[PDB]
Order: C-alpha cells, then structure tokens, then sequence
C-alpha cells in the first residue's frame, strides 16, 4: 500500500546491506493507493452482475 | 625528529658505572630500536591515511574508520617508548651534578617496570598483526562498511620484529634484577 | 625547525647554580616536553587541514570552519609555550656578562607565572579532548554545515599528556616558590 | 633554510663590546625574533596558495588574485629584516680583521634606521589582521569576485606578536640612541 | 635516516685489530652499500605505491595488489641488512670497556653467517628483475586483474648491483674465513 | 642543499691576504647572497610548474609554455652564480700547498670578468620584471594560447634585488681593478 | 642524501701526496661536480614523473613510457658517477693503516680507465639533446603514442655542463697520465 523512500538491500555485488533512495516515492504512493480503489470499484460491480445474473 | 639531542643525551649519560647484563641491554637498545625506529620506521607509516580507503560515498566516512582502527599509530607509540625507556638512565645526569648504588637499585626497578608496562600496553594495543581489512560501524558512515589498509604486510613485519626486541630486552631486564637479588 | 641552536642556548645556560627542584624541574622540561614536541608532535598535526572535511557544496565554507574549530594549532602553541618557559633561564646568559641572589629570585617568581598562564591558557583555549565532529554556522557556510576532524584521538591522548607535564611542572615550580619562601 | 651559518656567525660577531641595552636588544632579537621564525613561522605559511579558494570558472584567476591579495609572504618578509637587521652587528667581523668607537656610534644610528624602516613598511604592507575574505577585481577574472584565504587567525596573531615584538626593539634602540645622547 | 649516528658508531667501533681481508670488506661495505642507500636509493622507491596502478574500478584493490606484488620494499631490506651487518663490528664498542682473540673469531664467523643469510633471503624475496607488469587475483579484486609497476628498470639495475655487492662481501667473508682456518 | 660543504671551504680559503675593497666584497657576497637564497629564496620558486596553469584543453601544453616561459629558474641561475663567483677565491686553498701576488691579480681580473658576465646573463635571460601573463605559440598547443604564472610580485621584487646586489659587486670588483692599477 | 660523510672521508683521504694536475682534478671535481649536484641537481629531477604526460586514455601507459624514455634518472648517474670516481682516492685511507708509489700509479690508471668509461657511458645513454616530445610504442599502450617531457631544456642544460666538466677531468687524467709516462 506503499512506496517507502530508503531501501535496504544486500544482494551481491554489494557489501553486507547498504542503503539505497527512491525517486518520488510520494506520487507512486499515491497512484498505488488510487488504482487500488478503482480496482475495486470495477471488482465490486463484477461481483454485482455476477449475483445479479447468477443463482 | 632531532634524533642527535637524545643521542648527545645518551653519550653524555652512559658514563655511570653499569654490569654486563646492562651493557648487553644498552647494546640491544642502541642497535635493534633507536637505529631502526630513526631510520626504517618513519617512510612505512607515511602514507598510512592518504592511502586509506573505505568504500562508501559518505563525507568523514573515512575519517572515523580511520580513527577508530588506528588509535595511535604504530611508529609514535615506539618513539614515545624508546623515549621513557631511556629515562632511568638519564636521571643520572642529574644526579651527577648533586654528588659533585641506591640509585643503580630504583633505575634497575624502574627499568623493569617500564620495559614489563611498555610490552603488555604494545600486546593489548595492537596484537600480532595487521590485517588488510576492516570493518567498520561509527558515524557518520551508514551501517556497517568495509575499509581497506595501506602496506599491512611490512607492518606486521614490523610488530613481529618489535615485540621481539621488546622481549629480548624485558628478559635481560629480568637476568639482571635476579644478579642483584 | 632548528631545536639544535635552542639546545645549544640551554647548554650555555644551564652553568647557573640552582637547587635539587630547579634541576628536577629542568629534566621534567628538557624530557618529557622538548624531546616529545621535537620528534613526535609535528606529524601529528601534519595533515590537519588537508584531511578536514565538511558536508557541503559551498566554496570557502572549508576554511571558515577549520578557522573557526582550531584557531591555532596545538603543536605550535605548545612550542610558544617551551620557547617563553625557557626565557627566564636564558636570560642568565645576559646577567653573566655584565657579572664579569636576587635574579635567583626574579627567575623564580616569572618562571612560576608563565607556567601557571601557559597552563590556564592551555585549559581555556582547547579543553580536555578533541571531538571528532563540529558544528559549523559561519559565512559563506549556510546555516549549519557538519565537518569530521583529522586524528581526533591521538590528538587527545596528546592534549592529556601535555596537560599532565605542565601540571608538574607547575607543582615543582611552586614547591620550589616555597621552599625560597 | 640553513639558520646555522647565521648562527655561527653571530656567535664570531657578538664579541663586540656592548651596553646593558644592546645586550638586551641582543637578547631580545635572538629570542623572540629569530627563535619563532625558524621553528613556528614556517610551517604556517606553508600551504596558503595550495589552500586560497575564489568562486569562479575562470582559470588563471587563483593566480592573479592570490598575487593581488599577498604580494610578498610574511615569513619572507620577516626573515629578511631579521637578516637585515644584524648587518650592522656583522660588519664587526670586517672591522675587526681590518683593524688586526664611532664604529659603534655608526652601528647604532644605522640599527635603529633599519628597524624603524622595518616596523614603518610593514605597518603600510599588511596592516594589524588578516581578514577571511578577500574581494578581487583584476584579470583574467570577470568583474568582482570573493576569494577564501586560508588560517587568517594563525596569521593575524602572528602579525600582532611581530608587531609588539619589533615596537620593543625599536624602543630600545631609542633608548640606547638617547643614552649616548 | 639520522645515518651520522651510525657513521659516528663505526668511527668508535673500527678501532678494533683487523687483517687485509677485513678491512678491504669494511671498505667495500662503507662506500658501495651505505654511501649509495643513504644518497641514491632513497628517492627511487618514493613514489611506488603513488604511481602504481590496476586495471579496475574496485576499491581497495590498488593496495592489495601493491602489498601482494612488494610485501618489503627493496630498500627497507636494505637498510636492514646494513644495520644487520655491521653489528658484530659494533659489539666491539661493549667488548671493549669489558676488557678495560676470541672475540675477533666469533665476529668472523657471526659475519660470515649473517652475510649468506641476507643474500640467500634476497635470492628468494625478489630474484634477478622486477618486470612491468603484475598479475593480481586478491580480495577484492575481480578474478584476475592487470597491474603496473613504476620504474621497473631502475629498480632491476639497483637489484642486481646490490647483488653483485653483496657476493663481493660474501667471497671476502669466506677468504678472511678460510684465512683464519 | 648542503651548503654547510661550501661554507666550510669559503671559510678555510678565506685566509688569503686581501684589501679593504675586497673585504667589503666578501661582507656583501657572504650576507645578501648566499644567506638570502639559501633561506628565502628557495621556498618561492617551489610550486612554480605545479601552479601553472594555460587555458586550453590540450594534453601537454602547460609543459611545453613552462618549458618556453621559463627556460632555467631564476634559483638555479642564482645559485650556479654564487658557486662560480666564488671559484677564484676557492682555488687559494690549491694554490697554499704548492708553497707548502701574480695570482692575486689573476684572482682580481678573472672575478671581474665572472661577475660582469653573469650581470649581463642576467639582464639578457629575464630583464626587470616578471609578468603575470604569458603568450605560448609552441607545439602541440593550438594556435595561441594564453598563460597565468604563479607569484609573479614576489619573483619581480627578488629580481630587482639581485640585479641591484650584482651591481653593487661589480662596482666594487671595478672599484679593486682601478685601485691595483 | 647524507654528503657530509663523503665530504669527511674525502677530507681525510686528500692527505696523500699528489701531483700539480692531481690537485687540480681534485679541485675540478670538488667544484663543478659535488656542489652542483648536491644543490642544485636535485630539484631539476623531483616532479619528472608527475609532469609527464602521454595523450591516451590506457591505464599504464605513462610508467611504460616514462620508463622506456627514462631508463635511468641522470642525477642518479651523476651521483653514482662521483662515487665510484672517488674510489681510487678513498682506498689510500685502507692502504695509510697497512703502511702504518705503486699505489700512486694503480690510483692514476684506474681512474683514467673510470672518467673514461662513464664519460662514454653518458654519451651512449643520453646523448646531447633531452627533447620535449617522445614517440612511443610500448605496451599496454596501443601502437604509437605521443608523450610531453618536463623541463626539457634545463636538464639539456645540464647535460651539456655535465658533458663538459666530465671532459675536462678525462683531459686532465691523460695529461697526469702522459707525466708519469
């Protein structure tokens, strides 16, 4: 539900674990966040036709 | 440094009545610790910071491991040894000069307490050798980083070489406060 | 520098009478200060300015803090300091010829006032220990910039042994200051 | 440089007779004047074009007003009126090989000449500090810049010391001038 | 180095009896090995590890492959054999105030041992030449990497005439050796 | 360098019988030329090539327009100066030992000639003034390129001063000529 | 380097009994060789790795040119010239002890066949001329590569003297050599 911005990684060639800064981790957050409830608005009418229509 | 000013010193001072055993042992500091610390010691612990490196992109970074694996250097702590090794025999003088073997009995103890203290500080201090790597966790660098050293052969070279001088010389200490007894 | 021309001086000098104190206060001074700043001292603070970081992008802003965080450096103070505490016992050199108890007496009382200055002034100017970071706000700085420091323990162990000599120094000052009463 | 030749011939030239105040004046320049210089002074003016900064793109620019802001070091400076000033006291040797007191009287109008020539241009070269910035409007740099310099503290104490230093050998020469009247 | 010191010590320590062969070799060991280490070989190994080079972007691998490639620096070893060499000449200095033929047969064989030792170890430590390039598979450098070296050729014609030096000592040795009987 | 050799030898060949012009020679050649160079102006000409600087992009220009400004520094002409000058006065010591005024003449033209040579060499190799800008034309710089020097003052006040010591000899050497007749 | 042990040993070797052409070779070389090279050679020599430049982007590529081009430093040459050189006249202190005129004819052929030699040697090596440009062909460099020299006139000054004093010391060594006959 999120994009944080510093990342913590420790995979070879890096030694032991080093940090690493995201680019605009706020807007990605918040584009997350958005698609996310539009997906499930469309989830929700799906299932509304489906109960509609199916017995 | 003016070696010549501490070497006048010792010319000036050897003139006191002294045993084998303390002949053997102002040979032995003549020889293995002021000639080579004066001449060999200096130029290995020239570069030691400029070629000191850590990999990392963070300022001061460098200084702080550097700090921190090499509290004192190596050449400093044997110059200031040799320096207050030799203080026994150079209070004589200044005991010349107030007379113009009780004496020869507290610099023979003090001799021993310092060369005995010296040996276990350079033991705890430093240990027996110098390792190529370094692992480092102090601010301002981030976690944990890896720092690599300058010439960590021809020091570990030189730690053996003065611990054993360091030995031969605390064990002639110790052959002549037995004579005395 | 030239110690060999200021040795030299104190060679002629040191022909003036004095007592058990002044003679143990000179060895304490010709030992543990002269041959320590002469030899060890000067590399120490070699690189200091070279080695001195800050975290910034702003040209100038190395200089101002390094200004700013060792307004003087300490070797060079601490040679200040043995050249003036040698002063009153290079003056004999002049009252000798003009010869050829009281300046005794003179020489006590100066010798006690600029070690007791040196010291106090040693105490305000620096401190006790040499931390390894600083926190700079001077121009062209922008507010507040963070600088690392060069060697900052065998600086401090530097400090502490100095502090250490002058206090002895200045306790057999005084000793002998009440012992001419 | 090699302050041992100067030495040595000072030491052939001071066995001139002198005055309670020439002595002094002797007394005073070997102390505070050639002491200082060939031990503390050099060291701190060692790195000041290596470490002068301006806030340009411009090359040549460090050049030109590094060259505007410090025409002639202060070390050079001082090292030439020290040799300057004991030329009157080593023109002795010449006499006296010549003659194997107005000689005297000569000496000491033209010391005091020399020194107060000395004290009068460097009060109008440099001033009484030097400041931390520097403003500079000569080419190849466009229109004004700002430079950084480097140690202006260390520098601006040791203008002051020079400057009380060199005002009291000038009063002494003042006196003594008056005491042969 | 303070070499006066050493040359000081083997002006008092050459007051001992001695043969042809012994002062021939004391000749050889004054002017072709300590008049060209103290004057000559000093400057040639200044700058190799600031002029050594790798093919790579890893940190830290300029000085692994430099420690790899010269553990010892050729004139430390040396200046150590110098010293080395010359001590059983300078036991001489102790015996001396002892005794105030033996001796003269110990120093003959000691020296004898002492000069195959260093000679053998120069054999195995570095060889015949240094070449232009080295090859380098140390943490942590990738696999194998390319390194250069700075004056290979100036350091090759230095190795092989302390060589052949060090073999003229060592067939005086064994002549003065096989002299004695 | 190691101008403790030729003091040494300036001082043993100064036993020759000589006149009062040429004691006032030796006073001025001894005091504002040997003492001068070999203490101030060594420092001013040490950063002359590393401060250098040319506006262009071009791999070796800056060495070809140092090489083309300034064919032999201004220190080693100076230096090679004094030895030369001093040359006819240093063969006294081989001519004594032949016995142990023909060659006073000798000594008197041929310093003469030395010194009006090396003056003129001096007014033809650089002039009065060092300018701040240079102009290089020379391969493999592009065209014409423009050039900034380092401590362009502080080398024009070192240039008059010399040239005004050279004259001052030269008028004494002339002054001497004219006296013998 | 330490001169001053060589100065001292040549000091104490010149008291053999020499011819009128000895002791003006002895002053040629004591003149136009030692105190050139021990003053002024060096500074020639200090930054001719730092300033030497090719126009590539190959890692390596300047110490294999710079040691192709440079094989052996001149003053290194020069330096170990006048030591072996000197060899002849420092075995009269070895021969004094033994005998305490053969000699005095083995002294004259050898160092003819030396000044020889190396007078040959030099021209071989070096040549006349040291240019600013260098074409070079080495690897890791990539077929033909250009490289800029620094100071490439005041070392061909410096050659072409060397070339001429080392001439004169030849003719002088036939014409004692012709005398003895």
């Amino acid at each position: 539900f999120s994009v944080p911005g510093l990342y913590e990684c420790n995979r070879y060639p890096c030694i032991k674990e080093v940090e690493c800064y995201v680019s605009r981790p706020t807007e990605k957050t918040v584009f997350l966040v958005f698609m996310f409830a539009v997906s499930g608005i469309c989830v929700v009418l799906n299932l509304a036709e489906l109960n509609h229509l199916g017995w | 440094g003016e070696w010549t000013i501490l070497e006048r010193l010792l010319e000036a001072a050897v003139q006191q009545h002294s045993t084998m055993i303390g002949r053997i042992l102002l040979t032995v500091v003549v020889i293995f610790r002021i000639l080579i610390v004066a001449i060999v010691g200096e130029t290995v612990y020239d570069d030691e910071q400029t070629m000191f490196v850590c990999n990392t992109l963070q300022p001061g970074c460098n200084q702080a491991c550097y700090d921190r694996a090499f509290p004192i250097s190596h050449i400093r702590y044997w110059v200031f040894q040799i320096i207050m090794v030799c203080t026994p025999s150079l209070c004589f003088i200044t005991y010349s000069v107030h007379q113009s073997s009780r004496f020869y009995i507290i610099q023979v103890v003090f001799r021993n307490a310092l060369e005995i203290g010296f040996l276990v500080g350079q033991y705890f201090l430093y240990g027996f050798s110098v390792p190529g790597l370094y692992e480092c966790n102090r601010y301002p660098c981030i976690k944990e980083v890896e720092c690599y050293v300058s010439r960590p052969t021809e020091k570990t070279v030189f730690l053996v070489f003065m611990f054993a001088v360091s030995g031969i010389c605390v064990v002639l200490n110790l052959a002549e406060l037995n004579h005395l007894g």
